[PDB]
């Protein structure tokens, strides 16, 4: 969607 | 990278490839990267000292393998290049080794989000986890320093953060190591970052993010014993990440 740093998915 | 496993780049999301071109048809792959905001990948001076020519380099992001396409791949020109003023190489260290690429698209957009697109976080000020923590590098180098090709999948591996006092040891690095770097080596030294890797991500988890806390910058061979890898202390530059990524 936006990024949110350190998140993997 | 000297053992580890093959990944994808999902479970790297912010690992950016940085490519030149060549008159003749070829493009090489450079260093690695990692994207820190949309328009901007933070990456290592040395990878550009030689060639400080930005029209030249081609950024990809959400790549798989180095000379193949993966789908949901971005490409990038390299919109501004900014090397740190005050980089000086020796004999084996590099200082200030840190740069920042301002990607845009030929749509003239900046990255996007996605599950192949994600970027990494900063530390606060001086801020490290301690020696002892295990942190992961990735990047498309050398599998044995004998190797003269880059292997064509992303690879990873997990390496610990080890002190300034055991890195500064006569018979690990002396002097050379500075308050600005920060060493890390497998225990048993079977894994580790080699020669195609520079400008690739340390990351570490930092209260509770995964943090970038090192950039691929130097070492003696590869997992060499009692010879460390040396990345650059991502902590110690944040004023001059911030001066310019405003
Ligand atoms: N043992 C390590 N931990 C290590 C890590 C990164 C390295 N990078 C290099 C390296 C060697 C020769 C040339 C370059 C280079 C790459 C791109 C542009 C200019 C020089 C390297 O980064 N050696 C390296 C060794």
């Amino acid at each position: 969607l936006k990024f949110q740093c350190g998140q993997k998915t | 990278i000297i053992g580890g496993e093959f990944t994808t780049i999902e479970n790297q999301p912010w690992f950016a490839a940085i490519y030149r071109r060549h008159r003749g048809g070829s493009v090489t792959y450079v260093c690695g990267g990692s994207l820190m905001s949309p328009c901007w990948v933070i990456s290592a001076t040395h990878c550009f000292i030689d060639y400080p020519k930005k029209e030249d380099y081609i950024v990809y992001l959400g790549r798989s393998r180095l000379n193949s396409n993966t789908q949901g791949e971005m490409k990038f020109e390299v919109e501004n290049l900014i090397l740190h003023k005050d980089y000086s190489a020796d004999t084996l260290a590099h200082h200030n080794d840190i740069a920042l690429l301002k990607i845009r698209s030929k749509e003239g957009r900046c990255a996007q989000p996605s599950r192949t697109i994600q970027t990494i976080c900063l530390p606060s000020m001086y801020n490290d986890p301690q020696f002892g923590t295990s942190c992961e590098i990735t990047g498309f180098g050398k599998e044995a320093s004998t190797d003269y090709l880059y292997p064509e999948q992303l690879k990873m591996t997990v390496v610990k953060l080890i002190s300034h006092r055991e890195c500064q040891q006569p018979h690990y690095y002396g002097s050379e190591v500075t308050t600005k770097m920060l060493c890390a080596a497998d225990p048993q030294w079977k894994t580790d970052s080699c020669q195609g890797d520079s400008g690739g991500p340390l990351v570490c988890s930092l209260q509770g993010r995964m943090t970038l806390t090192g950039i691929v910058s130097w070492g003696r061979g590869c997992a060499l014993k009692d010879k460390p890898g040396v990345y650059t202390r991502v902590s110690h530059f944040l004023p001059w990440i911030r001066s310019h990524t405003k």
